């Protein structure tokens, strides 16, 4: 039962900076393991017993501490630094860890490119009826998304998701559906997905109306 | 140098025993200490417990009494028993080795499986519903945004390509969505507006579990 908290559990760090995560104990632990995992790899040892680099880590990371207060440290922040990483105490049984910090790249801030379509000719065979909204390559990653049926906003029925920072040019993507009965989509005719992310306050809304094209 | 690698099922219904085989090469199971993690939604890890180079045993308490750890050292295969599962057993089951050191060298170490992610989930096969998503409208900029919708299938995974791999540049699928027992994805592509609908753009969506093959291009209307 020694918990593990960790901070910050999300950050963004220019190529170059310097970055500090913190792991605080529950109960003091004699030393802290840190671990690294990237999308698509397994957790792997990055710092051993407090200080000690783990095979394969370059020079640039170092923790430090003791009893309840621990850290690790990159000093120079490199893109392929990014990734989670969780710190871990086995001094008591059971091994804990904490809850992990995403270390995200940053980058020049992008507004969303945002494309709205309608429920294809296909799926009105069914009961139901999905407008897509895609929300794609913007920066940063916090993003609202709001679904209005003739200008009146419709709260749930919605289902969003993230893709993780673009490997090639670090932005983030979301794609919005809102899926709604057949017939309440017939009887609405202008669907419009509305974007407010960092740009600018108000900005990117994308529509199109029931009443036009086929 | 060594390696792990954690074999079994990936879909188990709720209440059912979950079972998982680690199989290690590289090195014997007579020598450390060898054990089960798991990574759940949301990305916390969970140390599940070991099974010692002796045969001793060691158990997280918060498995209550589920999960047990058995061995073949003349197969040097080590596995994992987790009885009664509900939905939120739902993980990547990872085995692994603490670190250490070791051969000659100066630094610590440990090894890792690849894992496996296991569904807890009373569904059943089911295809998805793969739709076309094309713009209902456009006059200008130099790209145009299309797409697919792959709705209502079970279980995980789906691929999605694009035009047979030949469009990847600016492709993106997202992470599926479980909503209603069901999951859903959604996949983008950009191209330039001189290539569509001039030039055919085709998803290649399929769905493992229940041999799906589709294909649609997206056509405009």
């Amino acid at each position: 039962d020694i918990v593990l908290s960790q901070s910050p559990a999300i950050m963004s760090a220019s190529p170059g900076e310097k970055v500090t995560i913190t792991c605080s104990a529950s109960s003091s632990v004699s030393y802290m393991h840190w671990f690294q995992q990237k999308p698509g790899t397994s957790p792997k040892l990055c710092i051993y017993t407090t200080s000690n680099l783990a095979s394969g880590v370059p020079a640039r990371f170092s923790g430090s501490g003791s009893g309840t207060s621990y850290s690790l440290t990159i000093s120079r922040m490199e893109a392929e630094d990014a990734a989670t990483y969780y710190c871990q105490q086995r001094s008591t049984y059971p091994p804990t860890f904490g809850s992990g910090t995403k270390l995200e790249i940053k980058r020049a801030d992008a507004a969303p490119t945002v494309s709205i379509f309608p429920p294809s000719s296909e799926q009105l065979t069914s009961g139901g009826a999905s407008v897509v909204c895609f929300l794609n390559n913007f920066y940063p990653r916090d993003i609202n998304v709001k679904w209005k049926i003739d200008g009146s906003e419709r709260q749930n029925g919605v289902l969003n998701s993230w893709t993780d920072q673009d490997s090639k040019d670090s932005t983030y993507s979301m794609s919005s559906t809102l899926t709604l009965t057949k017939d309440e989509y017939e009887r609405h005719n202008s669907y419009t997905c509305e974007a407010t992310h960092k740009t600018s306050t108000s900005p990117i809304v994308k529509s199109f109306n029931r009443n036009e094209c086929a | 140098e060594v390696q792990l690698q954690e074999s079994g099922p990936s879909l188990v219904k709720p209440s059912q025993t979950l079972s998982l085989t680690c199989s290690v090469t590289g090195d014997s199971i007579t020598s450390g200490y060898w054990n089960w993690i798991r990574k759940f939604p949301g990305n916390k890890l969970e140390y599940m417990g070991y099974i010692s180079y002796s045969g001793s045993t060691y158990y997280n308490p918060s498995l209550k009494s589920r999960l047990s750890i058995t061995r073949d050292t003349s197969r040097n295969q080590y596995y994992l028993q987790l009885k009664s599962v509900t939905p939120e057993d739902t993980a990547t089951y990872y085995c692994a080795s603490p670190p250490g050191y070791y051969g000659s060298g100066p630094y610590a170490m440990d090894y890792w499986g690849q894992g496996t992610s296991v569904t807890v989930s009373s569904a059943k096969t089911t295809p998805p519903s793969v739709y076309p998503l094309a713009p209902g409208s456009a006059q200008t900029n130099s790209m145009v945004t299309l797409g697919c919708l792959v709705k209502g299938y079970f279980p995980e995974p789906v691929t999605v390509t694009w035009n047979s791999g030949s469009l990847s540049s600016g492709v993106h699928t997202f992470p599926a969505v479980l909503q209603s027992d069901l999951y859903t994805l959604s996949s983008s592509v950009t191209v330039p507006s001189s290539t569509w609908p001039s030039e055919t753009v085709t998803c290649n969506v399929a769905h493992p579990a229940s041999s799906t093959k589709v294909d649609k291009k997206i056509s405009p209307g």
